[PDB]
């Protein structure tokens, strides 16, 4: 009932083979619904959900301007951050850039984001008030000075609580049937014996949309998290997630533990135990 | 400059039936710079035509990854994930477990 | 989608 939508983008320097790769990907949720690659023979910014190959031919159009003009802009930026940096010419960069808003359930916006990073670290970020700014050391400051100057602020302010919301907005409509469905974990316990001694009690999550989950072991009711091996929500590739949970138990004592499961496609959240 | 290197889990899409079509993940994350090499491995040597999603990160600024491809897991066969990474003095192959 | 406008570093 509350969503999100994030456009991001990377561009990674080369310097003696051609131009930075410059990969772009928007999300509304965790649904990926567009993509570009510098590349590409032809690049286009290319549909990767129905619902938005309904839009028109100028809609693909002002969108792949838009991915050229970025592209270049991070080209030139890149020059100019070597020289902020008092870097060489000769090693690989990265920047980064994310954008976006999040609205609550009645579609107002909640909040907006416009973030850089340089080489993995923070750069410069717009504040929550969309108003003004946090650099991160004395070169986004002359990035922060020429952005107050201009009135960048305000710009960005204008776009994420006008067309980031309506066209979010637009979205969540037109995708109705998948982003405004939350599909639970289908869950179990296996049982894996380390020795006479012990055995892993695992705990599964598969099959759910969107990736926001807990999953918990608990002990006599007493949870379990220095003892809990928890992987990362991984990707099942057909939209959905998978994760699992993991304790070490004695022998005899696996009806002590207890998995706790919460998602927001579950009427109540799960408990769940090994049932040999 | 820091450097991340990649966490590596390799699984399948559903579970694992012998003689049933799946599909063979490599999931690779948290890692920085987002020059990486990733190849599937069945019975030690490349599958060709692995296709991968589009480069994207997480709120921390990390890269990832998703690899895949069509297999067929039988009880003999055996998969694997071979990843390489500046991080890395050696590339680091994970075995594919279907309990994991 | 995307906003129109941007700005060098
Ligand atoms: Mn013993």
């Amino acid at each position: 009932g509350s969503h999100s939508m994030r456009y991001f983008h990377t561009s990674v320097s080369r310097p003696g083979r051609g131009e930075p790769r410059f990969i772009t990907v928007g999300y509304v949720d965790d649904t990926l619904f567009v993509r570009f690659d510098s590349d590409a023979a032809s690049p286009r910014e290319e549909p990767r959900a129905p619902w938005i190959e309904q839009e028109g031919p100028e809609y693909w159009d002002r969108e792949t301007q838009i991915c050229k003009a970025k592209a270049q802009t991070d080209r030139e930026d890149l020059r100019t951050l070597l020289r902020y940096y008092n870097q060489s010419e000769a090693g690989s960069h990265t920047l980064q850039n994310m954008y976006g808003c999040d609205v609550g359930p009645d579609g107002r916006l909640l909040r907006g984001y416009h973030q850089h990073a340089y080489d993995g670290k923070d750069y410069i970020a717009l504040n929550e008030d969309l108003s003004s700014w946090t650099a991160a050391d004395t070169a986004a400051q002359i990035t922060q000075r020429k952005w107050e100057a201009a009135r960048v602020a305000e710009q960005l302010r204008a776009y994420l609580e006008g067309e980031c919301v309506e066209w979010l907005r637009r979205y969540l409509e037109n995708g109705k049937e998948t982003l405004q469905r939350a599909d639970p974990p289908k869950t179990h316990v296996t049982h894996h014996p380390i020795s006479d001694h012990e055995a892993t009690l695992r705990c599964w999550a598969l099959g759910f949309y969107p990736a926001e989950i807990t999953l918990t072991w608990q002990r006599d009711g007493e949870d379990q998290t220095q003892d809990t091996e928890l992987v990362e929500t991984r990707p099942a590739g057909d939209r959905t997630f998978q994760k699992w949970a993991a304790v070490v138990v004695p022998s005899g004592e696996e009806q002590r533990y207890t998995c706790h499961v919460q998602h927001e496609g579950l009427p109540k959240p799960l408990t769940l135990r090994w049932e040999p | 400059m820091i450097q991340r290197t990649p966490k590596i889990q390799v699984y399948s899409r559903h579970p694992a039936e012998n003689g049933k079509s799946n599909f063979l993940n490599c999931y690779v994350s948290g890692f920085h710079p987002s020059d990486i090499e990733v190849d599937l491995l069945k019975n030690g040597e490349r599958i060709e035509k692995v296709e991968h999603s589009d480069l994207s990160f997480s709120k921390d600024w990390s890269f990832y990854l998703l690899y895949y491809t069509e297999f067929t897991p039988t009880e003999k066969d055996e998969y694997a994930c071979r990843v390489n990474h500046v991080t890395l003095s050696q590339p680091k192959i994970v075995k594919w477990d279907r309990d994991m | 989608r995307r906003k129109w406008r941007r700005w060098h570093l």
